[PDB]
């Protein structure tokens, strides 16, 4: 199964973003707006 | 869709062309800060126009008043020193960002197909920038204004048949005098508006294909809108340029020029060190190296023929220097040669500077001679380096 | 107001509860001098449902009216001579109403659903829409433009495509006139062609105004001035259709053969033997369908197979009808289908919308609402003898077959009709 | 030829340097060839199977995403890269041969570049 | 001499259209005396009378609630449980959906056949539905068969066998459906929307669960899940139709004697694992799909938040529409009007989802690729407008439409039973229609603007898009369109 | 009414002058209404039958040819002209009445002019 | 697509399909769904199987036999021998074709 096909077929709540440029704030933190 | 109602105001005919060409235009997402000097050059052009217009409200184009009217701006006009320094140094800033703009294009092969017209329009823009800057430098009517004009308006004499006729028609007489200064002022007002039009053609010609990117590849799959991503990327460069510009304006307003222009023009005496502005030095060193008047003028033209002919040489199909290591080192040698030519230009004519200028002019032209053969050799790289 | 939803809001006037036992209300019916039937029934549910049902459909089209009934459905609740389409939509929205229209082969329906306090508004908007349509050209052309797209988006549904397919293939005459007209009778349909169809067919003696959740007194007060002036026209005989049997074939490629085998069953006018068809339907995208009309019906079975497995599925289905006709059904299977049949008719009957449909449906078909009770009796009185002979008599008659998709491997009509 | 890696050690250094730079992005050398560079690459790219072109576009999007992020590929991904596995040179040479045959026999070109 | 007005074909045709226009200038006032296009806020509580919803709490904590209609012939009876995929763990995700499958797969008293022959003999129906926060098992049967249906429901919820060979077979069915029926693209968009909006929370997990969990589910795991979650204080028995409360209550206290007695509320589990909203997006780009489908959501209100009623009114204001709707160009909803007049979407729908501690308020749309840019503008423009300009007519009509829809959907024993069960789980009570109508009437134009400023203005959003979505504006464009800088 | 020719003799001469001017080019008074001038007009024109619009488009082409040629309709054709035979005003009034109904109820406009 | 503009040719095929069951019923103009599979690999496999020397005749009207053989022989002798197969049997039945 191709990588895009599996990703579409299986939603994943533990998403890992790229962090080389920006580190995320902990999930469940109020916005920095 | 059927446009029965009005959607976003930017899409209405009043602003569709600005929306499409400025705001929503697709741009490769991997453009580096080297891609922000095109806008800087446009901002430098605008500053020169705005300061020049308000400086022309106080300047007198007469040999009996020109020098003193520039001194009257520096002294009596409220805010005059800043208008004069933002314009005198803005001209230097214009050439710095354009030189970096040009060398960005050489490193990434931005002149290559399908953007040969973009590079050709740029070369024409460069010629107009040189003429505009040179005739403006004569307006103060200092010692270097007078002796700088006497040389360049004599470049026509190298033509055998009508050379003397072109020089005197250029002068408006038999020597550099008021007729020359009055006509240089009128052309100095008109050329920047032609320069605006040429930059608009330049930007339009580029938008037919979009900008090249650091990787030199097809970029349709990862394009984003110019606003606001490359608006805020360009704004960082604009603020940094404003800091760089301010340091020259407020703390070193006269180090980029020569003190000799603060002496009123004397047709009798001659300054022992007559040089142009620093941004004309590399051309001026190429002219000096040839020990023949006609040959020197031919070489100056050959510089612009070589630049115009670069996009049309049969070449390899890879663009970026990031994947052309020989062309990469070939580029870094040209930049050292171009820096050497500018320094040699400021040096007087004597040994060893005469030989160094001759080798440096040779190395400059070797770049445009060795560039085409490298493409012919490099077209066979994929066959040779197999899996 | 401000309190959390788990806390009662203070100061709310609460109506007193209804009794746990509420005697059902009688169906009051009033017939006007022009022959228009007005029937209503009171319910404790605050929701009301008012419908107008017309004895008209695709059987009154042929010729030179093909497609009028499908256009008429889609031109429902549009601009009238007294109010624009915009004002009509705004009037229905203002009372929280919903409108629906339906066009079958023999019946046309127009329904509005809203709260019971809005009965005058519902009746006025409903009668105006059916009695005085403007049929403006720009509104017709838009519905015509929409009608093209739905017909194109019809072969995506082989169940519906085949069910329409076997109606024209099995019947001769009006019942073979397609409900979905082809995209050649649509380039001829106009507003003036619709006005002629409706002035001649939408008569008072062919209409029923059926309401569920209204009082018969004020419902007459509002409806009578809007309907009493309709001319009294004589009743015409219904255009007669004949079941003849037939075959449908169409090769459209693909790898999914769709199929329908169908037979003839008696219509609603035959009390009993139409109940047996629904019990038979329950005894059996593959299922068993049924399409009944006033004087003739159609009982069949679907099927979906592969390009090369499209020879045994049909015989497979042709074996199951033979088995039921042969008496190979146990009493446990018959009782399950009886209970499933009786529960289904009782379970759809709690929906206020359906019960109002059933009032209009029946007063057009028969002229009175027949109680569900005798239907339930005719169900529980069925035996395995009746099921076996009903099928035996049904499947000995001429056959109707439909096939869509890859039809290259499907056999002939004679090679399948001989199986029965 | 001097551009032969097996014969000239300078060309071996050149191929190693080119391959290393291409591997950091997951790009093949043939991915550097642009349809907009000439109408021959575009014609050659139109004649390739869809899955090959789809993979080339994905590598270009991946490379563009890395270049924008100022990143390189992870070492594990770099280990499986094949920077000089070709998919375009044979097709391009075939296109050029057909173009040269048309010209020699006096025929019109099948396509031309729009005058910028 | 000039030709008479009916001689040339174009002159005669103009006469025909002119005459028809003339007959629209004189309406018959017989048909123009009751209906009006101006919405009025009515107050009619006399028609609001409904049978009493009787509720009884047993000493074990179980709740039995009934709305009796003794004239009806049918009844709906079932169990609503305050349990779902949210209360599972990252290692037990998917056990609730598996339990739904196995719930009708064998007992000591009845096997799989015996159960289904019995449901068919009575002509009944058994339905099981599981969601992120609620699970329901209910039966649709005739009046005379309520006690049998209660007997069946208690049997399957207290004595299920969960044979391992049935589990392995059902394991194969679940693995198949997790990777072969995913073409239900509407529910796929909302599944990815929940995963990105509620990332790193129990609410972001799918009902179906991972394959790694599914293919490791054992007999014990289904039994532990029942023991910890199917507790008496978390379940409600709701019946509607021809049912007597005292008969049903006595059947329940006789049959439900084996439930777990764990005294842990759902409020404690939620507080221990709170759900929070993260602004983010997931874009599943596939140009091979004919149509694009996206949903854009704001963090909404929980069930008990009083602003939840205003979010329902605001959801009706945005409304819903698809191509088959006839009068979409004329409805009160300005968003629908923009879509319908300009033909910029195949369908569009505003949704308001609620949960114990959060919710989702947003718009789901299906459109062609070339319509995405204009459609995204109109969606964001109309939503943001709720914080700036709300007319009294638009809020009065949305209130009337909401009051009508909430009471016209209660047709049948089934919708009334699920209402009783769901409301007892979410509110702890069944809210009388008179009170809900009063809470709706409280939402005026000032209320809508206040609530919109709290939930919409300059707020983060979640985006879930699939298909040919290159023309869809990016996150910064949607983010910017949550405020108007001209105010 | 001052604008009515049956009463005001100056309005009679006004009608006569306008009628003579239209007759010379074969135009009707409604032909002077342009769809580009007002969106209500082009909405009314779209609602008119094809035969009405075809005749109007042909009368406009005939007049433009006459105007280009600096010539008038031949006198035997001017005698059969109907300058004030109306085809557009009744539809235009209806379209404007429906727009006012939408505005009075706060609905969005069915069509809008583009901002130039 | 333009087959439906020549009713004789359209009806001729539509009764070839409806009058036979076996190979003869296979359309000579395949439906569009039967075209989204055809490719060069399919064409080669079909042509290699059915184009055999025992199934081809080179008829030349207006040439001497000596010079026809001189050119044609060195170009077709290469073709291998294939034991002949029989044309599949076809069955005529009744049938109706109707496109309303
Ligand atoms: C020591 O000595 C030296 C210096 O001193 C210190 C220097 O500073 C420099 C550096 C100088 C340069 C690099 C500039 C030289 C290059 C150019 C192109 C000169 C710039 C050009 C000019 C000054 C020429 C100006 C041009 C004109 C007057 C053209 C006039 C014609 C016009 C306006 C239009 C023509 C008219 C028609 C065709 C008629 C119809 C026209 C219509 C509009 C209708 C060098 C090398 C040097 O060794
Ligand atoms: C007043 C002088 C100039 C102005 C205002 C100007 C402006 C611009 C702008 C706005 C761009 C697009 C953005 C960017 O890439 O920076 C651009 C691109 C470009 N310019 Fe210039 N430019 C000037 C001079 C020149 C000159 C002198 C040359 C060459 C001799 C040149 C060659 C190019 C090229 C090749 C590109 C495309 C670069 C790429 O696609 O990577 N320009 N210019
Ligand atoms: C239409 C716009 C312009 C006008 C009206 C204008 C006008 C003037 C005037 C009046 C002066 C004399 C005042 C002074 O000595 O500073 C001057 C000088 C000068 N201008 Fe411009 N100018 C314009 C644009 C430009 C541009 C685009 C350039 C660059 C290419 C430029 C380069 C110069 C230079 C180098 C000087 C001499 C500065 C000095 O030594 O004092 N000008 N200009
Ligand atoms: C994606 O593509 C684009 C780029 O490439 C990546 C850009 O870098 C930029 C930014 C840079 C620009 C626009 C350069 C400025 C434009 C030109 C032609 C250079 C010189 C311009 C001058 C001197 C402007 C004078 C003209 C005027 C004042 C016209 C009159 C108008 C008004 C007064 C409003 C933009 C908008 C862009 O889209
Ligand atoms: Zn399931």
């Amino acid at each position: 199964v191709p990588a895009t096909v599996e990703a579409v077929k299986t939603p994943n709540s533990k998403i890992v973003y790229d962090d080389h440029n920006h580190e995320r704030y902990p999930p469940g933190d109020p916005s920095k707006r | 869709t059927i446009r029965n109602q009005r959607f976003s105001l930017l899409k209405q005919p009043i602003s569709s062309t600005l929306n499409q060409h400025l705001v929503d235009y697709p741009t490769p997402s991997n453009l580096s800060y080297w891609w922000g000097f095109g806008s800087l050059a446009g901002i430098c052009l605008v500053i020169q126009i705005v300061t020049g217009v308000f400086l022309a409200m106080h300047y007198t184009p007469h040999v009996d008043l020109a020098f003193n009217s520039v001194e009257h701006i520096m002294r009596d006009v409220e805010g005059g020193w800043l208008l004069r320094y933002m314009h005198a140094n803005g001209a230097s800033m214009f050439f710095i960002v354009v030189y970096l703009h040009i060398f960005r294009g050489l490193y990434y092969a931005s002149y290559s197909s399908p953007r040969e017209f973009v590079w050709c329009l740029g070369v024409v823009i460069f010629l107009l920038m040189i003429v505009t800057a040179f005739i403006g430098y004569v307006l103060p009517w200092g010692q270097m204004s007078f002796w700088g004009a006497t040389v360049i308006t004599s470049l026509a004499s190298a033509i055998p048949v009508v050379g003397d006729t072109i020089v005197t028609w250029l002068w408006g007489g038999f020597s550099v005098d008021n007729a020359t200064l009055n006509r240089f002022f009128s052309l100095h007002y008109l050329l920047p508006f032609i320069l605006v039009g040429a930059s608009l053609l330049h930007l339009a010609a580029l938008h037919q294909y979009g900008s090249n990117n650091p990787l030199g590849v097809h970029s349709e799959m990862d394009k984003i809108a110019f606003y606001p991503y490359f608006y805020v990327k360009d704004l960082v460069g604009w603020v940094a340029f404003a800091i760089f510009f301010s340091i020259w304006i407020f703390y070193a307003p006269n180090v980029l020029g020569h003190p000799d222009n603060y002496i009123p023009a004397n047709p009798m005496s001659t300054p022992p060190h007559i040089v142009p502005e620093w941004y004309f030095l590399p051309i001026y060193a190429i002219l000096r190296s040839i020990p023949d008047k006609a040959g020197g003028v031919a070489a100056i033209a050959l510089v612009f023929i070589c630049l115009l002919a670069l996009p049309f040489f049969k070449s390899m199909y890879v663009r970026s220097s990031s994947f052309r290591p020989i062309y990469q080192g070939m580029f870094w040698l040209l930049l050292a040669d171009c820096l050497l030519l500018g320094w040699i230009g400021c040096q007087p004519v004597e040994a060893p500077f005469v030989t160094i200028g001759q080798i440096s002019s040779l190395v400059f032209f070797l770049f445009f001679a060795i560039t085409p053969i490298l493409g012919r050799v490099g077209r066979g790289i994929p066959n040779s380096y197999t899996d | 107001a401000l309190t959390s939803l788990d806390m009662p809001l203070q100061g709310v006037s609460l109506p007193p509860p209804l009794a746990d036992k509420v005697e059902p209300s009688k169906l009051q019916i009033t017939t006007l001098p022009n022959g228009l039937k007005i029937a209503s029934e009171t319910t404790p549910n605050p929701a009301a449902s008012i419908g107008l049902y017309v004895d008209c459909g695709s059987i009154y089209e042929a010729p030179y009216f093909h497609g009028a009934t499908h256009l008429l459905e889609r031109m429902a609740f549009k601009s009238t001579l007294n109010r624009t389409h915009f004002r009509l939509v705004r009037e229905i929205e203002a009372i929280g109403g919903n409108t629906s229209a339906s066009a079958s082969r023999e019946q046309m329906s127009y329904t509005i659903d809203a709260l019971k306090t809005y009965v005058p508004e519902m009746v006025e908007v409903l009668i105006d829409s059916v009695r005085n349509p403007a049929f403006l050209d720009w509104e017709v052309n838009e519905e015509l433009r929409k009608m093209k797209v739905e017909i194109a988006e019809l072969a995506k549904n082989p169940m519906g495509f085949l069910l329409e397919a076997i109606h024209s293939a099995g019947y001769s005459g009006p019942l073979a006139s397609p409900l979905y007209a082809p995209e050649s009778a649509l380039d001829r349909l106009n507003g003036e062609l619709l006005e002629e169809f409706m002035t001649e067919n939408f008569t008072a003696a062919r209409m029923v105004l059926a309401a569920s959740g209204v009082e018969h007194e004020e419902l007459l007060k509002v409806a009578e001035p809007l309907t009493s002036d309709l001319p009294n026209v004589p009743p015409q005989l219904a255009p007669k259709s004949q079941y003849v049997g037939g075959d449908f074939r169409q090769h459209t490629g693909g790898e999914a053969t769709h199929f329908a085998v169908a037979f003839e069953v008696p219509g609603w006018n035959n009390e009993k033997e139409a109940v047996t068809a629904t019990v038979l339907q329950m005894l059996m995208s593959c299922t068993a369908f049924t399409s009944i009309f006033n004087d003739t019906g159609l009982f069949g079975i679907y099927g979906c197979s592969s390009p090369q497995f499209a020879a045994k599925a049909i015989e497979l289905a042709a074996k199951e009808l033979k088995d039921v006709a042969g008496g190979k059904v146990n009493q446990a299977h018959l009782d399950r289908a009886k209970a499933a049949t009786k529960s289904a008719v009782l379970m759809n009957l709690e929906s206020r919308m359906i019960a109002a449909e059933d009032i209009g449906r029946q007063i057009l078909t028969y002229g009175e609402r027949k109680p569900v009770d005798q239907f339930l009796k005719s169900v529980d009185q069925l035996t395995l003898k009746d099921i076996a002979d009903f099928t035996s008599k049904v499947i000995s008659k001429p056959l109707t077959m439909g096939s869509f998709g890859d039809v290259l491997a499907v056999p002939s009509y004679d090679t399948i009709s001989s199986k029965f | 030829r001097l551009v032969d890696p097996r014969k000239n050690f300078l060309a071996r250094m050149h191929m190693k340097s080119v391959s290393n730079r291409l591997r950091r992005y997951g790009l093949r050398y043939d991915d550097l060839y642009d349809p907009l560079y000439d109408l021959d690459i575009k014609e050659a790219l139109n004649r390739l199977p869809r899955e090959i072109v789809d993979a080339r576009n994905q590598r270009l999007m991946r490379a563009m995403d890395l270049s924008m992020k100022h990143e390189y590929l992870p070492d594990n991904l770099q280990a499986v890269q094949t920077p000089f596995r070709s998919y375009l040179q044979d097709m391009l040479a075939l296109v050029k041969r057909e173009r040269a045959e048309r010209e020699a026999l006096g025929a019109l070109p099948l396509y031309q570049r729009t005058i910028p | 001499s000039p030709p008479p007005p009916h001689l040339m074909p174009y002159d005669h045709a103009a006469e025909i259209i002119k005459n028809k226009i003339k007959k629209l200038e004189n309406p018959d006032k017989r048909f123009l005396k009751y209906a009006s296009p101006h919405p009025i806020l009515a107050s009619h509580n006399h028609i609001l009378s409904a049978p009493e919803t009787r509720v009884t709490t047993l000493p074990n904590g179980l709740r039995v609630a009934t709305e009796s209609n003794l004239s009806a012939k049918t009844a709906t009876v079932g169990v609503w449980i305050d349990a779902g995929s949210r209360f599972e763990s990252d290692e037990t995700n998917g056990t609730a959906h598996f339990l739904e499958h196995m719930i009708f797969k064998g007992t000591d008293r009845r096997t799989v056949r015996a159960l289904e022959e019995e449901i068919e003999d009575i002509g009944g129906h058994l339905n099981a539905y599981t969601s992120r926060e609620q699970t329901t098992y209910y039966a649709k049967v005739l009046d005379s068969n309520v006690n049998q249906a209660l007997d069946v429901l208690a049997d399957i919820l207290q004595n299920s066998k969960f044979e391992e060979q049935r589990i392995n077979r059902e394991r194969d069915v679940i693995l198949r459906e997790m990777q072969e029926v995913e073409g239900q693209t509407d529910e796929v968009v909302l599944d990815h929307l929940h995963a990105t909006a509620f990332q790193y929370t129990p609410l972001g997990r799918t009902i179906l669960g991972p394959a790694q969990n599914v293919k490791s589910i054992t007999r014990e795991d289904l039994q532990n899940y029942i023991k910890t979650h199917y507790t008496a204080s978390r379940m409600v028995i709701a019946a509607a139709g021809a049912v007597k409360h005292e008969e049903v209550v006595e059947q329940v206290k006789k049959l439900f004697t084996k439930l777990s007695s764990d005294p842990t509320t759902t409020s404690q589990l939620v507080a221990n694992e709170p759900a929070s909203f993260t602004g983010s997006e997931v874009r599943m780009i596939d140009d091979d799909l004919p149509l694009a489908q996206f949903a854009v959501a704001f963090e909404g209100a929980s069930w008990t938040d009083p602003d939840s009623v205003a979010l329902m009114v605001m959801q009706t204001m945005l409304g819903s529409w698809n191509k088959n709707v006839g009068g979409g160009k004329h409805v009160g909803s300005d968003l629908t009007q923009r879509v319908a007049i300009n033909e910029i979407a195949e369908s569009i729908m505003a949704f308001n989802t609620n949960y114990k501690d959060t919710g989702l308020f947003g718009v789901y749309a299906v459109a062609k690729a070339d319509c995405l840019d204009d459609l995204s503008y109109a969606i964001m423009y109309e939503v943001t407008k709720l914080a700036y300009r709300v007319s009294d007519a638009d809020v009065t009509r949305a209130r009337n439409q909401l009051k009508s829809s909430l009471l016209l959907h209660m047709d049948g024993t089934s919708p009334i039973a699920e209402d009783i069960g769901r409301q007892l789980l979410t509110y702890g009570r069944r809210i009388p229609t008179a009170e809900l109508f009063a809470r709706i009437d409280a939402v005026d134009a000032s209320t809508v603007k206040r609530v919109a400023n709290k939930y919409i203005y300059d707020k983060d959003i979640a985006i879930s898009a699939i298909g040919p979505i290159q023309d869809l504006p990016d996150y910064n464009k949607f983010r910017r369109r949550t405020y108007w800088n001209r105010y």
